């Protein structure tokens, strides 16, 4: 609504892994015939149905825009496992948080040589 | 966890890898520190030999 109108929007999901979770059971109670991972092959157009609509619109549209802040949870770090490897190709960048900095006393606890995003410099200011 | 396994095979890797180059490089140091020990044996007898009959 507010990106039709002209004006900025940030959007958080807490965690898209229980998300994915509860469409398992429904998927699973409903009897479609399940995948990797116990999960239904309609997941991964679960999600990006959902990510893509984060957009910046041109100028005819009216110049508003939408971004997105999506979590994900790893079980023991793997970050290989089905829904973390399919939300990771969806979104421009992924940052990394480890529990091996967290205890060492680096508090924000980000992995800078292993999160990456697409549009960096374009999104800085010259400064 | 198999990453924990893992990563920790990636760092003993780099420390095998890190010993073994410090080891023959000491290797190849070895052989010519011990010959160059047994050059000057002659001149070291020599020295001794002619200090202690002078004094």
């Amino acid at each position: 609504y507010f990106r039709d109108k002209g004006k900025h929007a940030l959007v958080v999901y807490d965690d898209l892994s229980k998300h994915a979770v509860a469409y398992r059971q429904i998927s699973l109670l409903l009897r479609r015939p399940p995948g990797r991972e116990a999960y239904p092959g309609d997941v991964f157009y679960l999600h990006s149905r959902l990510l893509e609509r984060a957009a910046k619109l041109s100028d005819e549209k009216g110049g508003g825009s939408l971004t997105a802040l999506p979590i994900i949870e790893t079980q023991a770090g793997d970050v290989s496992a089905y829904i973390p490897t399919n939300v990771i190709s969806i979104t421009d960048g992924q940052i990394y948080l480890e529990s091996d900095l967290f205890y060492s006393g680096i508090r924000p606890a980000i992995n800078v040589g292993l999160s990456v995003s697409r549009v960096g410099g374009a999104a800085q200011i010259k400064a | 966890s198999l990453r924990d396994i893992k990563t920790r095979i990636n760092a003993t890797k780099k420390t095998s890898q890190i010993t073994k180059a410090m080891e023959m490089v000491s290797t190849s140091k070895l052989n010519r520190a011990e010959q160059n020990a047994k050059s000057f044996v002659p001149y070291m007898e020599k020295i001794q030999e002619v200090v202690a009959n002078v004094a």
